[PDB]
């Protein structure tokens, strides 16, 4: 696991091509699509919501272990779009960064300083020829006390920005266009509902309407950001949201 | 190799109050060639000759490989 | 194994040093540059080392300014150490040895610069020298480095006289530059100019690194417009 | 006419899951002279055929003492056998002063596997090119181990390694029920080993200096015999 | 075209071909499996007998970590030994610091992180092993399979090595026909059946069946080997079934 | 010795005899030691807290100033206004911290705390708090001219007055 | 002849346009802020940065490289001058340290140049107002006006037409907004433009009052409303 001298060509190590491209970083973007999972994140009035597809085709898996939503600290969570080993690496890093910050600076790591820190780490992996980019997009969510409901997304180039809503995965462009046309209609920067029960409900509706497939309890995953608790829904709680979509319409 | 062998001889002399064995000095110049100073070869073939009270009069071929043999007689070079 | 660094300086504008019987005369020419690149700066051609020594440069300012600052530091340290200011020979040898090291040591690169060190001290009087990337240096009656070196040295050789005054060395530097100019006229904004002379009247070394108006005044003495 | 693209480094995998550079390091074991090891319940024996460069040359050392209760042999490479054997001596001394135990020969095996596998995983380095037969005695009885430069070690009743070893190995496999029952008699276990090594000498002949023997177990420290001491086993 | 020669590199697809090639090494290994029971885990393996000269009681394919984690692997033999040593010292580290046996999920993540690190740098290669490991802790039975990429999941039953296709297909029948979950005694018998069924693709070599188990009722949640009459009863079950 | 601090109804005050320990635009100190304070810790924390502000893009919290003091002193008073609101703290060589509606420290302390206890109000308006801080340090006096003061209101840039009495 | 730095310059020549203009009484630095998605909150990333209260920067090229550069440039402006001299640097000192940071990457093997060119603008007591371009090479140049990125050849032609020694800061802002208007990729408004000045001091932005010595930031990022007010005339 030490650094050492070794050789490479302009697309085997992160080096500028003749046209200024970094192929090793653009190929790490293609690694994010590998799991074939779509995810969606949206802001409520006093919460922020993250919905993931769940794929467990293999009947021999314990479905309880297959999980792309991660608890970084009491206030903050993330969804990973990419291979599970890189996701567990990024999660262990983000947990350690948040714990070290709460120790030094004396308040819980804001969601704008965790995305920045993780994006700065990814820039060091985009200029290093001895270490690769991670094949992951990280979407961080919390209900900050400085900016309120917050979505921040970080990618293998170490770019990051804050989001009104976002979708990540193989079919994300349709989810994104259907979200763009929702905010073009409602003219808010959030989903105008006062309870996380109605936002996790609206996000599941948009995920179904975009992907063209219904979800069993087990085909979906959920995150519910509230002040001093990020948490993930158990399948019987997600059943409430799914049963509240069938009864509504 | 020679100035390593010289520094190896004087350090053994002041440690044991006794002369270095010719095998042990031959071993030391071979270890230098395995270290490359500090699977590469290093330097040149040596004939190493000496007397010690244990193994008498001895002649060794020390090789660029960092390995050696004792000979009763040995020719090297042209 | 350095000759490419000597090729580098050959492009870098031109500097003329001329030694009189009673002074020295540095002149140098700024390369014409972009309208918006700032001229009012520290990166020029005619710099200084102490109140008795001046330099003109060919080659890149980024390699020049490190050596100029090392020379200023070493000259300040010598004046602080002995209360008499550094000899010109010891400055150029000290700067010739730093430059030699970075040429022979393969962990470093040869400095792509060549300075004309003019000066005065009482151990040898007025001293004009050139140093180049190889780390060798030579004493001169007149010298030039950089662009038009060859053409300028012929005009220097056929007009230079050992007995000449500083005022004749002003004329000869200006007339050499106006003979060998890349622009088909010479102007005060392209020209940097300095002298080292024997005081106002008493024994002191008097430098002038000339301001743009004083340059205009010597150009209109010398018949360059 | 062919150009293997996947054997340049110890860190490349073949498209078929092969570490060719580690296989070529196993091919280096078949460059050194034959060694045999065998064991019963009370004793374990090494025997080795020592080469020389010329008739004026001394004989190359094949057998090394790592501690009073264990030691090894070295076919393939001679200098790669001293890096491992020096480390095995250090780890035995360390076990005496830190734990007041003799190093277990299984524990010694894991420590060699550990050291060897690291070279197999890192750039710029090369897998060892030496095969060790380790013999020892400890509280579990007499033991023989075959170490392979990939980082693997095997518990055996007997084996042979070096050039033309299949002869001795085939004799041991045929003689197994006999040499494993040689208990309380060390000389017959040595003779069974010297007859096994005689099956690998294709037309060649043992001599006092061309033969080296070692034994450990029960009341006997690890001892090496070579020169006149092997005269009763020729 | 050179993306497959060194370990850090992504191919144009965004996959690491040196880890694709490391799992080809796993696919050449001896078949091994695990079964998650109602209160424990059973592990089984085909131990190929290479010669009469191997000392029969001291070559053991199943590996013990702490006292509650059982382990088995397929592929490179030095790499499996190294992950088992990392495992033993990683468990002994947690036992020294927290005075309590390591959670199987926490143990699994410490290995997953270790193996994933060997996919980051071109100064190293991946591990050429898949590890099946598992045990009993405060939360009951856990079974894990960890692969060359550092990828791991929890399983109901897991299979790796040369016979993995046939073993996966049989393990699916166990899960379909026993949807409540198997007893440890039946899982032992049923694991023997799956190793014999995996060996019929490889009948040219002799093998020894090796079984171990870790069950809260049968073994008090300590990992132990299946020895004597129960092993022979499970052999006789596998032998009547393979007819 | 110089210190009185008042956690008043819309902000906070600290007064001293002629401190200048501006940790940040909204965070201030006073202290006895004076040579380890000013230069050393208050210059050195002042760098780390401006870097923290530029890095995190948010105002620096007083709890961050406290954490950095406690770990960079490894007898000050600290006051300031966060997005959280107003704070007053004191720090101890034991490695501890406390919070009070008001405080004083050093040789004048018990006399000043009597003047504080005689006049505190939970609805204390800022001129009344400034007056209480002034007059409790005036009661602590028989360095320089008698009073200077720092005031940090919830909405506003801090006001320091180079003298007040 | 090309190497890794000519490729880092091509990353800069592909990047979003930015510019600097120096006036009689201050400096402008300005750029377009381009959004990856209309769901992205464009206030949450800053294109123009405060280094010290009297030095500011803008880039062109790879945005993540510039963010790590400015974090290091701020740390450099602190550990160097605030923590030993007690005061902030001249623009020349901080530009040399930024160029030292950029040269260290182009030098070390197993690192690549920073894929950004920087315009650094600021004030000093001795030098007055100044503007410098810092390239991936770790080289620095002083400028009267300049542009970097895609639009730079047309922008520098308009800056050559329009610069003179007598411009006021308010008219340099009009020239800057005219120069950004022609190169604009997205929409042109106070939410897509980012613009700062170093000019007169702003005692309100000191954020405290009393101590007569401190005067507050020379540096000021314009709010989007102030930009839109100027765009009504532009």
């Amino acid at each position: 696991a030490a650094a050492a001298s070794a050789a490479g060509y302009d697309r085997h190590i992160t080096i500028f091509s003749p046209e200024g491209r970094l192929y090793q970083v653009e190929y790490a973007f293609k690694a994010t699509n590998q799991t074939n999972i779509n995810s969606l994140a949206v802001r409520g009035k006093d919460c922020t919501v993250v919905i993931s597809q769940k794929k467990v085709p293999d009947k021999l898996l314990d479905p309880t272990t297959v999980s792309y939503i991660f608890c970084i600290s009491r206030t903050i969570g993330m969804v990973v779009n990419g291979p599970i080993p890189d996701a567990r690496n990024a999660a262990l890093r983000a947990k350690a960064e948040a714990a070290e910050f709460r120790y030094k600076y004396g308040y819980d790591m804001p969601c704008d300083v965790l995305a920045k820190r993780m994006a700065n780490l990814s820039q060091i992996y985009t200029q290093r020829a001895y270490m690769r980019p991670l094949g992951v997009i990280l979407t961080f969510v919390s209900v900050d006390e400085e900016l309120g409901p917050s979505i921040y997304k970080t990618d293998p180039a170490g770019y990051y920005v804050g989001y009104k809503a976002t979708a990540t995965g193989p079919k994300q462009q349709e989810i994104t266009t259907n979200l763009e046309n929702h905010f073009k209609k409602s003219k808010i920067d959030h989903i105008n509902e006062e309870s996380w029960e109605k936002v996790v409900e609206f996000a599941i509706t948009h995920m179904i309407d975009a992907l063209g497939t219904e979800f069993s309890k087990n085909d979906l995953e959920v995150g519910v950001a509230t002040k001093d608790k990020f948490f993930t829904l158990s399948a019987e709680n997600i059943e409430e949201r799914l049963v509240a979509i069938a009864e509504q319409d | 190799m020679i100035e390593h062998a010289r520094t190896a001889a004087v350090t053994h002399n002041l440690y044991y109050d006794e002369d270095i064995n010719v095998e042990s000095l031959t071993q030391s110049v071979c270890d230098l060639a395995l270290r490359f100073g500090e699977s590469r070869p290093f330097g040149v073939a040596l004939l190493i000759a000496g007397h010690d009270a244990d193994d008498g009069y001895q002649l060794f071929h020390a090789e660029p490989s960092g390995t050696f043999y004792r000979y009763n007689a040995k020719a090297i070079g042209s | 194994q350095v000759e490419y660094a000597l090729e580098s300086i050959s492009h870098a504008g031109t500097a003329i040093g001329i030694m009189a019987s009673d002074g020295i005369v540095l002149a140098a020419e700024r390369k014409v540059t972009s309208t918006l690149l700032e001229q009012d700066t520290s990166t020029e051609k005619l710099y200084k080392l102490n109140d008795k020594i001046a330099v003109a440069v060919a080659g890149l300012t980024a390699d020049a300014e490190i050596l100029i600052n090392t020379a200023r530091i070493h000259a300040q340290n010598y004046l602080k150490t002995y209360n008499e200011d550094i000899p010109v020979e010891i400055l150029v040898r000290r700067l010739s040895d730093i430059k030699q090291g970075y040429t022979q040591h393969g962990g470093l690169r040869p400095f792509g610069v060549s300075f004309i060190y003019a000066g005065y001290d009482d151990r040898y009087g007025y001293q004009l020298y050139t140093s180049n990337p190889s780390g060798n240096y030579t004493g001169w009656k007149a010298i030039s480095v950089g662009a038009n070196t060859s053409a300028a040295q012929t005009l220097l050789q056929m007009d230079y006289k050992d007995d000449m005054k500083v005022d004749d060395a002003i004329e000869l530097a200006l007339k050499t530059l106006s003979k060998t100019t890349d622009s088909s006229a010479l102007t005060y904004d392209r020209l940097e100019f300095a002298t080292i002379r024997k005081g106002a009247n008493d024994g002191e070394v008097y430098q002038k690194i000339f301001k743009p108006q004083e340059i205009k005044d010597i150009l209109v003495k010398t018949g360059i417009t | 006419m062919f150009r293997n693209n996947y054997d340049g480094d110890t860190v490349t995998f073949s498209p078929t899951g092969r570490l060719f550079q580690v296989e070529y390091a196993l091919e280096a074991i078949k460059q050194g002279s034959v060694t045999v090891g065998l064991r019963s319940n009370t004793h374990a024996v090494l025997v080795a055929l020592k080469r020389n460069a010329d008739e004026l040359s001394s004989y190359q050392k094949k057998i090394i003492k790592c501690d009073e209760h264990m030691g090894l042999s070295l076919a393939g490479l001679a200098p790669d056998a001293r890096v491992l054997s020096n480390y095995l001596r250090q780890q035995c001394n360390y076990s005496s002063l830190v734990f007041n135990r003799k190093l277990a020969v299984e524990r010694a095996g894991h420590l060699l596997c550990d050291k060897a596998q690291k070279n197999t995983q890192s750039y710029g380095g090369r897998p060892y090119g030496v095969g060790l037969l380790i013999i020892g005695y400890d509280k579990s009885g007499a033991h023989l181990l075959e170490f392979q430069p990939s980082g693997n070690v095997t518990e055996l009743y007997g084996t042979a390694i070096g050039a033309r070893s299949q002869g001795a190995k085939t004799y041991l496999e045929r003689t197994l029920d006999t040499f494993i029952k040689i208990d309380g008699n060390p000389d017959e276990l040595i003779k069974a080993g010297v007859e096994a090594i005689s099956q690998s000498l294709r037309d060649e002949s043992l001599t006092v200096d061309n033969l080296s023997i070692a034994i450990v177990g029960k009341d006997t420290p690890f001892t090496i015999y070579d020169g006149e001491a092997v005269a009763k086993y020729i | 075209t050179g993306y497959d020669l060194s370990n850090s590199v992504f191919s144009p697809d965004g996959r690491n071909f040196q880890v694709e090639y490391a799992v080809k090494a796993v696919e050449n290994g001896t078949t091994s499996i695990g079964i998650k029971c109602n209160d424990g885990v059973v592990f089984a393996v085909e131990k190929l007998i290479t010669s009469k000269l191997l000392v029969p009681q001291k070559n053991v394919k199943i590996q013990v970590v702490d006292r509650h984690i059982g382990c088995v692997y397929s592929g490179l033999i030095p790499d499996g030994r190294h992950l088992v040593n990392r495992g033993r010292e990683e468990a002994a580290s947690f036992k020294k610091l927290y005075k309590t046996p390591i959670p199987i999920p926490a143990f699994a993540d410490r290995l997953g992180q270790y193996v994933q690190a060997h996919t980051l740098y071109n100064s190293v290669r991946p591990f050429g092993v898949s590890t099946i490991f598992g045990g009993v802790d405060k939360n009951g039975a856990h079974l894990y399979m960890l692969e060359p990429s550092g990828s791991y999941w929890g399983y109901k039953g897991a299979a790796t090595g040369k016979g993995r296709q046939s073993a996966k297909a049989e393990l699916e029948k166990l899960v379909d026909h026993h949807p409540e979950g198997l007893s440890a005694r039946e899982a032992v018998k049923q694991a023997a059946k799956i190793i014999y069924l995996a060996h019929e693709d490889n009948k040219e070599k002799d093998f020894e069946l090796e079984i171990s188990w870790c069950s809260l009722s049968e073994t008090n949640g300590l990992h132990k080997f299946v020895k004597g009459d129960l092993l022979q009863e499970a052999i006789d079950f596998a032998q009547k079934e393979i007819n | 010795t110089t210190i009185v601090g008042v956690k008043f109804n819309n902000g906070v005050v600290i007064a001293a005899d002629t401190k200048l320990h501006r940790i940040s635009p909204k965070i201030w100190c006073a202290g006895a030691g004076t040579a380890a304070d000013t230069e050393a810790v208050t210059q050195l924390i002042g760098s780390n807290i401006e870097l923290h502000s530029l890095y995190t893009s948010r105002e620096p919290r007083v709890v961050s100033a406290l954490q950095m003091l406690k770990q960079h002193l490894f007898y000050l008073i600290v006051a300031g206004v966060d997005p959280t609101g107003s704070h007053l703290f004191s720090i101890h060589a034991h490695g501890s911290t406390d919070v009070g509606y008001y405080l004083s420290l050093g040789s004048g302390s018990l006399a000043a705390m009597a003047v504080l206890e005689s006049h505190w109000k939970q609805d204390l308006t800022k001129e009344e708090a400034i007056k209480l801080a002034s007059d409790a340090i005036q009661a602590g006096i028989w360095s320089g001219s008698n009073v200077d003061v720092c005031v940090m209101e919830i909405g506003k840039d801090a006001e320091y007055l180079r003298n007040y009495l | 002849k090309l190497g890794q730095i000519d490729y880092a310059l091509t990353a800069v020549k592909q990047g979003v346009t930015s510019l600097g203009i120096k006036a009689t009484n201050g400096v402008v630095i300005a750029t377009e802020k381009k959004s990856s998605s209309p769901l992205a909150m464009s206030e949450t990333l800053s294109k123009v940065s405060l280094l010290t209260p009297d030095i500011g920067a803008v880039y062109s090229g790879m945005g993540p490289d510039y963010r790590v550069l400015v974090d290091k440039s701020r740390k450099v402006a602190h550990t160097s001058y605030k923590r030993i001299y007690g005061e902030y640097p001249p623009t020349k000192l901080l530009v040399s340290e930024v160029a030292k940071i950029m040269q260290e990457a182009t030098q070390s093997g197993g690192v690549r140049p920073f894929g950004v060119s920087l315009l650094i603008a600021g004030h000093d007591e001795f030098n007055g107002f100044s503007l410098y371009q810092v390239d991936p090479s770790g080289s620095y140049f002083p400028w009267k006006a300049t542009a970097i990125g895609k639009g730079s050849v047309a922008a520098k032609t308009f800056l050559e037409k329009r610069w003179n020694d007598e411009l006021e800061l308010e008219d340099a802002i009009h020239i800057a907004l005219l120069t950004l208007k022609e190169s604009v990729e997205g929409e042109f408004n106070g939410d897509t433009i980012e613009l700062a000045i170093i000019g007169d001091e702003n005692p309100d932005l000191l954020g405290y009052t009393g101590i007569p010595t401190d005067k507050g930031p020379r540096f000021r990022k314009l709010t989007s409303q102030e930009i839109n007010d100027r765009l009504e005339a532009l």
